[PDB]
RNA sequence: UCGA
DNA sequence: GCTTGACAAAAGTGTTAAATTGTGCTATACTGGGAGCCGTCACGGATGC
């Protein structure tokens, strides 16, 4: 199903983009899970505090060293660019779908990443009751 | 080749099929059991699938390369690569 | 429900009429073989029954006819002729399968195409390969992390027209008839020219199943004595081969796209982590840990 | 999907999906399976009309469904179908006839008198052309290699 | 030693008749021979026993410059039909090598 | 012990067997004398119950007794089965390919008193295959072993489910019979929607019975109130044509059509267990002659009584006119309603499809042929009945090639016991439920082995002191206990008797007097549930720990400390051992070995007390106190089935005294009389600088040049000189086109030299075959001229070593036509060359523990740099230390320091107290020497108190220093670097065996080779040279990797190219680029194959029309 | 169906070797007198791949056919001597 | 029927 | 350097004895097959009731 799907452009340059959880309700912390979801994204909207000092500008990498400032800085949400919200009308866009996890960089213009989820959801299927 | 756009399929008339075949089956005959040859109008006849042999006849009148695209007059056999038994078509004409 | 298929005549320039045979293609003969193997014992394809019950039938129909029969005989030869078309395209689909010696199930040209040992998901989605083995892996502590050991009778036959055309550069044999006949026979002169064509010849290791792209890694090839495969020990959480005598698939790609390709994107030290959650697949681990703990 | 629309499925699917893996210890990222579930809701049902052979209770394409509904000169909603009805309904017919159920894709396709425009990767594996990924893109493989004319002076 | 030779077999896997063991387990015993030699160049030993009785590593007649250090190793028994001839090619070298 | 010739290996066992393990082999030769007239069974039935014994022969006989033609004038009948010697021995069958068999003789009457009467006859219907001594088969020169199949017993089993439209709970009944139509509660022969008050009607039953059986607790009574009609001959038409709806049917004919159906024997076989097991569990018939054909009425009756009574839920019922019998739900699984069909009764199913099959022939004859002079020699044929015994033999599931790596693969073969055949489950179709263990498969099958691949749960072994009934159910032997005190009476129990009484632990406190010397024991209640009650209610206990356990499983030491898992493999490796050039028992291992040995067959034994006249490789002669003289041949260097080595090696002094029962000759994995699968060596388990890592193993390079681990392989080829249609093919020295020196090693036949040398790609046969025409190319023909080299009209078909084997050759077995013989139609000269070659343990094969460890040879260092003792003695096989302590395997530590423990010399001190530590101490073991023998049985084995005791003791290594402390640890010294490891390290004796798995054998190697016919990609296999097989998984990493270039090459030239692949290599050779790929063969044949199926296919260009790949597309 | 190997299926080895055969009788064959080179291409057919015979080869040089056997065994011999046929050993199959 |  | 004529072998070649091959025919009266099938499991969607 996912086989067909690779990264046809750099960017589709729309404005689009889903919410992370991203260090709920602490202290008085953090989230359980943010290297699955907020970890190698690439940030939709620009993240601003509560007076607007915009932290955090639109299209970072989201890693854990931009984490902590945003942590320190006290916002709880980040709007992300995701391949869901992805125009992109052949294939999906590179900016969208985030940080290449096995180089650590950016995707290239060449990665087919539907067979690389599908055997990412698959192999790990063994350990499963 | 291998550069083609598209493939499309559909549904084989009657005379899609006729146009295919070279030649209509009339005998449920695989080989003879002495000679081993493929006996005339059954399966694997050469008058139609084509010959056995590269560039034979099955009477053996034309043996050589010299001539191709030609079919001997007494065994009926076209004279032309034997890979031709792979990509011939027959066909039955049904009662 | 029904619009469907209703509509779809209705679009397209084919009459309906195809539905209904008038007369049955055959297929070439080398696609349903009949050969023989020992001694003169033959063997052949199931089609050719299933093709004979076909002609057979329509012919003594034929006959019927022209003498004139009952509507029992005649229209009992005709639903014979209907199941024998029907046992041809797909056995087993309408009623009990036209069945061989010992209650074998004929293959019918549906057979063919379906399942796992059809013509996609066997000889179409993957197919056996040239310039290839396999072995049993041993540790190769002592490698680099781009490095393996290869069996020197494997590598011999795998590089083969590689090392024959190099001893025929070379003065070692005259034509190519003596460099084939020099590799066969092991002659102590190639040993020394595989090491030459050897060198910065990139391999591909398999090891099945394999469940994501690090199944597959490129090596640099270090030729070894024996008949066994050294592999990098760091590279064993990728395979999941454990060393309890597990084997592992060889392939030497020949183009130079190909040697390109397994040298930047399949090397084993250009891929360290893994490609689903990004943590390092190869770092130590065993040994290793308690090594350094 | 019939409430919180389609963009609140697709978060309901990945939030349990990655549920059950994390039950289990096992760690993948939201990424992977966002691009599974893309596929899933690529679709839309066409309740009436369509003025040119989009029939009622019909799956169609999105994006190939907002190009036809222009016709200034159709109506349905988003659906959402497993990955095995999403992968069956493929434009490409001899990719479907290569998965699952080959004898009811081809008759299906033989009558419709489909035509497969040889598209998808896996069409291009069974004909033994180069997959339109990686290496494939219509842009790498034409690349074009010469030495600079400063570099060739020195030869 | 590096190779033996005996008249009644052509290979390693056939019975000497009248003796308890066979040829391989023969060579198996052959193996704890300790043999000195002063000759670089290769010689050959004589092994002749008729009759019933044991062959001991004392029965080989050794050329010249050669001798045999432990008589009293095990090889073979033999009975009233049994006869054994056999010669070995005793050598120089060091290390471990294997059969040629 | 209990042997004349045992050895002395001390036992650590607390207990005393009372009952001797009995004969292994009892299964296949007790199922085997049972079908034919032997009298040795005939006593077995005589002694112990009925007076009438009744051959597997002579029942069948009894049912095909009489042949009637329906007229009733006349009719044939058979009596007596005959069976004179056998034709050849053994050996001779082996040697000339053809089966073992002995003659059957009958007698076949025929009476016609209408007419004039007709005469008798003596009929011969067979040459019939006969059971060796060993409990196998001789079929054409294979030997094989004919193995247990699980079935469902016959009989009627009740089971409760949860329906899905209420919670209450529901009830099914299922009658299942061997040849029956089996109704099921009401549906009868796959005929659903039933009612179930339309079967009394239907049997004629006057409707106020109905009301006094089914009366009590409703139910019936209202199904009998709602119903279509109550017309008694209404509901026979009702029924009656629901089952068979066509052709209108007759009064007379649906009335007798039921008792046709069911009531007749012929139609509706009644099973002799199931007679038994319906009878008794129903209580119809308690205590009365068997024998009983299909129920009449009453156990129907019963039937549905006891549905209505399962569902009321009341224990106690009584049948009408019956007795009392418990109602309860069955368990499929109880071994009391699953039974094992035995090698006997197998081949009586066949013999009984072969009669059958014959009636056919002759009832149709006796009608035809002639009249009144015809007798059964006019027309009896019995082709159709040897067709159904060599059908059999072969192509069947049950019947398969003899397992023998070594005498105990070949042991376990003979008892195994699989559910899977014919008239039982296939693979795919076998549920979960039946591999899970049952608690009934104490001391009958056991748990442990099993296959770890798709057949788990399926194939078990049976297990030791178990033996099968005559019904098939499967005993285990209990030691009676009445009253707290235990008695020497022993009865086999079997399932449902099992469960009627307590069974004590075998394991319990015995006083000397013995009793239970224990206020509160153990015992396993019918549950089974684990109970702790008190000697007052205990009545069986178990002979012994280990009854479960099979022969496999009980041969590991310290069992009790592995976890099934592992010891699974460890069982399941031990068959898969090879034989050695010299086989040394175990140091330190069960007692076991000795019995499992003498019993595979594999060894030799004396059968008279006596002394022996001769000794010698060839054979032994003994003498007898009798007078008589008795000989042996050895087997010497014979290749098994599977290419391993048979030799034997006698152990007797020729002027030495024996015993009967005594070992005479080692076989093939042996050592005075004890099973050895392997070596004892020194290991030291510790990490060795990543040598040893993730269960790889090093070796000391002495293991090589001492041969231990040195095993020999022989291997068999074959080859036929056939006449052709175009001639004969001619085996000789005249292959056309050759190198005269390559033929030197032929003799003047054509065949190798024996004792020659071979390699890869050697003549061993040569052979020629007329061809033609010939027509030679232009070029090809010129040198013809020049060089005077006439071409041959025969082609070169040659036999030649293939690629990857050297050897030496052992012998050579030579068949002409010319020499008498016998061939098949066509062949006129068969020759085998039987090749052997000794295989030196190398890097990459396979060793294993019997604990389930395992793993490859990483690498073998020189004796030179190694870690070894103090002593200057090195190591020899260094095991990862992270290995253990994960696999849940910790015996292998336990007999790794008991192997020291055994190597050297213990003496215990004992003082004059003695040490508590001996308290339960093992009696008069105090002392040993060095290189002592021990025992350690399985549940009655050396304790952990012992152990470490025991690691104190004598160690004088040349002098007086000891190389272990009591914790089982030394210090050793590394010979690379010459300083000592910094730590003490675990060093002992393990025992380790060599596993048929060899990189010699797997190794594979292929650039271009022999392609398949109809798709143009290469072949599988290393016997064909084929390629390795690129998938549709590695197709997946190949594109997320995303190459591709590498992938359409490895799906194009690689292999379904037809061009690019000659063009390829043509490239390589020639030092150019590599060429563009083509269209994959496999393509094109697709478009032909969818074109057969009438779908018009087109591959079209983007601009324009459709194009041809060829003549056609 | 599997273990069936193709018999007439084209070798590698074989036909790269056939065709570097052909490379070497052109070398051969060159060095000779172009009426004797002549004689041998159409008594074999080489190019045409018809065998001629020595009447046939006689009308287009003009000689009978007993004038080429004379020129068939003259030719022979020079090729059966060994600077030509040093080279062509390996061939015999 | 076995090996991972 | 090539040709001649006589010359034997080979290669066809036409004609006849022969083997191989296909079809018909047999006259007491005989008239509806027998084979078989037990141990998934979960699911979807027609089709049948
Ligand atoms: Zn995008
Ligand atoms: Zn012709």
């Amino acid at each position: 199903v996912s086989q067909d799907v690779i990264v046809r452009e750099h960017d589709c340059e729309t404005e689009r983009g889903i919410n992370v959880t991203l260090a709920e309700r602490g202290p008085d912390i953090r989230d359980a899970h943010v290297e699955t979801s907020a970890f190698a994204r690439t940030l939709a909207t620009d993240a601003v505090d509560a007076n607007g000092n915009v932290i955090i500008e639109r299209g970072h990498d989201l890693g854990d060293p931009a984490i902590d400032a945003l942590l320190a800085a006290g916002i709880t949400t980040v709007k992300v660019r995701s391949v869901l919200t992805c125009t992109s009308a052949t294939g999906v866009c590179a900016m969208c779908y985030g940080r290449s996890m096995a180089t650590g960089k950016l995707v290239d213009i060449g990665e087919a990443v539907g067979i690389v989820a599908a055997q990412s959801i698959g192999e790990p299927g063994t350990q499963l009751t | 080749v291998n550069f083609f756009d598209e493939l499309r399929i559909g549904l084989a008339t009657a005379d899609d099929i006729r146009n295919w075949s070279y030649g209509e089956v009339k005998k449920p005959e695989t080989i003879n059991y002495r000679t081993l040859k493929p006996e005339k109008d059954g399966l694997f006849c050469e008058k139609i699938f084509g010959p056995t042999r590269d560039w034979e006849c099955y009477c053996g009148k034309y043996k050589r390369v010299r001539f191709k695209g030609i079919i001997c007059e007494r065994c009926g056999v076209e004279v032309t690569r034997a890979k031709v038994r792979r990509e011939r078509m027959g066909h039955i004409e049904l009662a | 429900k029904r619009l469907k298929v209703v509509a779809a005549f209705q679009q397209s320039g084919n009459s309906p009429m195809g539905m209904v045979l008038d007369a049955v293609p055959v297929i070439p003969p080398e696609l349903r073989p009949m050969v023989q193997l020992d001694g003169g014992r033959f063997a052949t394809s199931d089609l050719n029954d299933l093709y004979r019950r076909v002609i057979n039938r329509n012919n003594r129909l034929k006959r019927l006819i022209d003498l004139g029969a009952p509507e029992i005989i005649v229209n009992n030869e005709k639903r014979m002729l209907q199941e024998s078309v029907d046992a041809l395209f797909d056995n087993g689909r309408r009623g009990r399968p036209v069945t061989g010696p010992g209650n074998r199930p004929l293959k019918s040209l549906s057979d063919l195409l379906k399942g796992k040992q059809g013509r996609f998901r066997q000889n179409l989605l993957g197919k056996r390969v040239d310039y290839s083995g396999r072995s049993v892996i041993v540790v190769g502590p002592q490698l680099k992390l781009h490095q393996c050991g290869l069996p020197k009778l494997m590598a011999l036959e795998l590089f083969k027209p590689f090392v024959m055309k190099r001893l025929v550069d070379l003065n070692h044999a005259q034509n190519i008839k003596s460099a084939k006949r020099m590799v066969e026979r092991q002659r102590p002169q190639v040993w020394d020219v595989l090491e030459e064509v050897i060198a910065e010849h990139p391999v591909l290791l398999n090891r099945a199943p394999t469940l994501h792209r690090l199944g597959i890694q490129a090596f640099e090839p270090q030729l070894v004595e024996g008949k066994a495969i050294q592999l990098h020990p760091l590279v064993c959480e990728a395979f999941n081969a454990d060393f309890d005598g597990d084997q592992m698939a060889v392939h030497l790609p020949l183009s130079a796209e190909a040697q390109a390709e397994a040298r930047i994107l399949m090397l084993s030290s250009n891929n360290i982590l893994s490609p689903a959650s990004g943590k390092p697949l190869a770092m130590p681990r065993l040994d290793m840990v308690t090594g350094l703990y | 999907l019939r409430v919180q629309g389609p963009r609140e499925v697709q978060i309901h699917l990945v939030k349990e999906v990655q549920e059950v893996y994390r039950a289990q210890g096992v760690s993948i990222h939201d990424k992977h399976i966002e691009v599974i579930v893309r596929q899933m809701l690529r679709r839309v049902t066409i309740i009436d009309s369509g003025s040119t052979e989009f029939l009622p209770g019909s799956l169609t394409e999105r994006a190939e469904f907002e190009a036809e509904n222009r016709r200034v000169v159709a109506a349905g909603r988003p659906v959402l179908m497993g990955i095995t009805k999403a992968s069956l309904a493929t434009d490409s017919w001899l990719s479907a006839a290569s998965f699952q159920e080959t004898t009811r894709v081809l008759t299906d396709a033989a009558i419709n008198c489909r035509s497969d425009k040889l598209n998808g990767l896996k069409e291009n594996v069974i004909i033994g052309k180069l997959i339109p990924a990686g290496t494939g893109i219509s842009r790498y493989r034409n690349i074009n290699v010469q030495p600079t004319e400063e570099a060739r002076a020195a030869a | 030693v590096t190779s033996i030779r005996i008249d009644g077999v052509l290979h390693e896997f056939t019975t000497v008749p009248g003796v308890k063991e066979d040829v391989t387990d023969i060579i198996l015993n052959l193996k704890g021979l300790v043999v000195s030699s002063d000759d670089d160049e290769p010689v050959t030993m004589y092994l002749r026993k008729q009759g019933p009785g044991v062959v001991t590593a004392g029965d080989i007649v050794p050329p010249a410059g050669v001798t045999v250090h432990n008589p009293d190793m095990h090889i073979a028994t033999l009975n009233d039909k049994g006869k054994l001839e056999v010669e070995l090619v005793v050598e120089r070298g060091r290390g471990y090598v294997p059969a040629v | 012990n209990s042997v004349p010739g045992a050895p002395n290996r001390v036992s650590f066992a607390k207990l005393r067997e009372p009952l001797e393990v009995p004969g292994l082999l009892d299964v296949q030769t007790d199922s085997f004398e049972w079908l034919v007239g032997s009298d040795r069974w005939r006593q077995a039935a005589i002694d112990r119950g009925e007076e009438n014994p009744v051959g597997g022969l002579e029942e069948v006989l009894a049912e095909l007794s009489p042949i009637e033609d329906f007229s009733g004038s006349m009719s044939l009948s058979f009596s007596d089965p005959r069976f004179d010697e056998v034709k050849a021995s053994v050996d001779e069958c082996k040697d000339k390919d053809m089966t073992y068999a002995a003659p059957l003789f009958v007698t076949a009457e025929f009476i016609n008193n209408n007419t004039g009467e007709i005469k008798s006859q003596t009929v011969f219907m067979g040459d019939f295959p006969m059971m060796t001594e060993k409990g196998t088969f001789i079929i054409n020169g294979t030997e094989r072993v004919v193995v247990s199949q699980l079935v469902r017993s016959p009989g009627v089993y009740f089971d409760e489910t949860i329906d899905k439209s209420t919670e209450k709970t529901l009830h099914s009944v299922k009658v299942i019979p061997g040849r029956g139509a089996w109704l099921e509660f009401v549906r009868i022969d796959r005929k659903r929607r039933q009612p179930v008050t339309v079967l009394l009607k239907a049997l004629g039953w006057t409707n106020e019975n109905i009301v006094e059986r089914f009366g009590f607790s409703e139910i019936m009574m209202g199904t009998l109130e709602k119903d279509t009609t109550s017309g008694t001959d209404e509901a026979l038409l009702d029924i009656y044509r629901k089952l068979r709806p066509g052709e209108p049917p007759t009064k007379e004919s649906a009335q007798t059509l039921l008792e046709n159906l069911f009531f007749k024997e012929k139609r509706y076989d009644l099973a002799r267990v199931g007679r038994y097991k319906v009878n008794k569990k129903l209580g119809l018939n308690a205590g009365k002659p068997i024998t009983s054909s299909t129920l009449t009425e009453e156990d129907v009756v019963a039937t549905i009584e006891y549905l209505v009574r399962l569902h009321e839920g009341q224990t106690s019922m009584t049948v009408p006119g019956g007795v009392e019998v418990p109602v309860e739900v069955d368990d499929i699984d109880h071994f009391g309603n699953r039974r094992l069909r035995t090698v006997g009764e197998l081949i009586q199913n066949q013999i009984r499809v072969g009669l059958s099959r014959m009636e056919r022939v002759v009832r149709e004859r006796m009608t035809t042929q002639d009249v009144e002079a015809i007798t059964p020699q006019t027309l009896i044929n019995i082709r159709p009945v040897v067709a159904a015994i060599k059908e059999f033999f072969g192509t069947s599931q049950l019947s398969q090639f003899m397992d023998q790596n070594n005498p105990l693969s070949g042991l376990t073969h003979k008892r195994r016991l699989s559910a899977l055949g014919p008239g039982g489950l296939s693979r795919e179709r076998a549920g979960l439920e039946v591999r899970d263990v049952h608690p009934s498969h104490y001391g009958r099958m056991c748990p442990i082995e099993t296959p770890e691949g798709p057949n788990i749960g399926l194939i078990g072994s049976l297990s030791v002191y178990a033996r099968v009934n005559p019904f098939g159910f499967i005993e285990t032997p209990y030691r009676k206990v009445e009253n707290g005190v235990v008695t020497d009476q022993i009865d086999y129990l079997t399932a449902d008797e099992e469960d009627r009484h307590v069974v004590a632990q075998a394991n319990s406190p015995t006083d000397e007097n013995g009793r239970f010397t224990e206020d509160r024991v153990m015992v396993r209640k019918k549950g089974g549930e684990v109970e702790f009650v008190s000697a007052d209610q205990v009545d069986y206990m178990d002979v012994s720990p280990r009854q479960m356990v099979s022969v496999a499983t009980a041969m590991i030491p310290f069992l009790e400390h592995d976890d099934a898992n592992r010891a699974l493999m460890g069982a399941n490796m031990q068959r898969q051992a090879v034989p050695l050039v010299r086989s040394e028992a175990p140091l330190v291992g069960t007692g076991m070995e000795l019995r499992a040995a003498i019993d595979a067959g594999d060894v030799v034994v004396a059968d008279k007390t006596g002394v022996i006249e001769e000794v010698s490789a060839d054979y032994i002669t003994v003498m007898a106190d009798d007078g008589t003289r008795q000989s042996y041949r050895l087997r010497k260097f014979a290749r098994s089935n599977h290419g391993t080595c048979a030799n034997q090696r006698p152990i007797v002094d020729a002027g030495q005294r024996v015993e009967a029962g005594q070992v005479i000759a080692d076989g093939p994995c042996t050592q005075n009389g004890e099973m050895a699968l392997g070596k004892n060596l020194l290991v030291a388990i510790m990490p060795w600088e990543g040598h040893n890592y993730e269960d790889a193993i090093i070796l000391s390079n002495r293991l090589v040049e001492e041969d231990v681990l040195t095993s020999i392989h022989i291997e068999e080829h074959e080859i036929d000189a056939r006449d052709t249609k175009l001639g004969a093919e001619e085996i000789t020295r005249d292959i056309p086109n050759v190198s005269d020196e390559v033929l030197a090693d032929l003799d003047e036949r054509g065949i190798v030299r024996i004792g020659a040398e071979v390699r890869d790609g050697d003549i061993l046969v040569g052979k020629v075959t007329p061809k033609g025409e010939t027509e030679l190319t232009p070029e090809e023909r010129l040198l013809r001229a020049i060089f005077g080299e006439k071409a041959r009209e025969v082609r070169d078909t040659s036999l030649k070593v293939p690629h990857g084997e050297s050897g030496k050759v052992i012998g050579i077995r030579v068949f002409s036509r010319e020499d008498d013989d016998e061939l098949p139609a066509g062949v006129n000269e068969l020759v085998r060359v039987y090749v052997a070659q000794k295989r030196k343990i190398s890097d990459g094969d396979k060793l294993a523990g019997r604990h389930g460890n395992k793993g490859v040879i990483g690498k073998i260092l020189p004796v030179e740099d190694m870690p070894f003792l103090p002593d200057g003695t090195p190591v020899d096989i260094i095991l990862n230390t992270h290995g253990v302590p994960r696999r849940m395997n910790i015996g292998q530590i336990l007999e790794t320091h008991l192997g020291w423990v055994a190597k050297a010399g213990w003496n215990i001190d004992v003082a004059a107290g003695v040490p508590d530590w001996a308290s339960k101490l093992p009696e008069e073991l105090y002392s040993a020497p060095a290189d002592s023998t021990v025992a350690t049985p399985v549940f009655d084995g050396a304790q952990e108190g012992e152990l470490a005791g025991l690691l104190g003791s004598t160690l004088p290594n040349r002098d007086g220093e000891v190389m272990v402390d009591a914790d089982g640890k030394s210090t050793l010294f590394d010979g690379r670097s010459g300083e000592p490891f910094p730590y003490p390290v675990t060093v002992g004796y393990m025992y380790i065996l060599k596993l048929h798995h060899l990189v010699d054998d797997k190794i594979h190697a292929r650039s271009t080779g022999p392609y398949s016919m109809i798709t143009q990609q290469p072949l599988g296999g290393k016997a064909q040279f084929g390629g390795q097989r690129f998938g549709e998984m590695e197709c997946w990493a190949m594109q997320a990797y995303g190459a591709a270039y590498t992938l359409q090459e490895l799906l194009t030239i690689k292999s379904d190219d037809t061009v690019g692949r000659v063009k390829v290599y043509e490239a390589i050779v020639k030092g150019e680029n590599i060429p563009e790929p083509g269209i994959p063969e496999s393509f094109k044949v697709l478009l032909k194959e969818l074109q057969s199926l009438c779908l018009n296919v087109e591959v079209l260009s983007s601009d324009g029309a459709a194009i041809e790949m060829r003549d056609g597309d | 169906g599997d273990f069936i190997e193709d018999s007439e299926a084209v070798v590698a080895v074989d036909a790269v070797s056939f065709t570097l055969l052909q490379d070497q009788l052109q070398s051969v064959l060159e060095t000779l007198s172009e009426r004797e080179a002549g004689v041998v291409r159409l008594r074999f057919g080489l190019t045409d791949g018809q065998p001629r015979t020595l009447d046939e080869i006689g009308q287009v040089y003009g000689v009978t056919r007993e004038r080429i056997r004379q020129i068939e065994s003259k030719t022979m011999s020079k090729l059966r001597h060994p600077s030509r046929s040093q080279v062509l050993r390996d061939y015999l199959d």
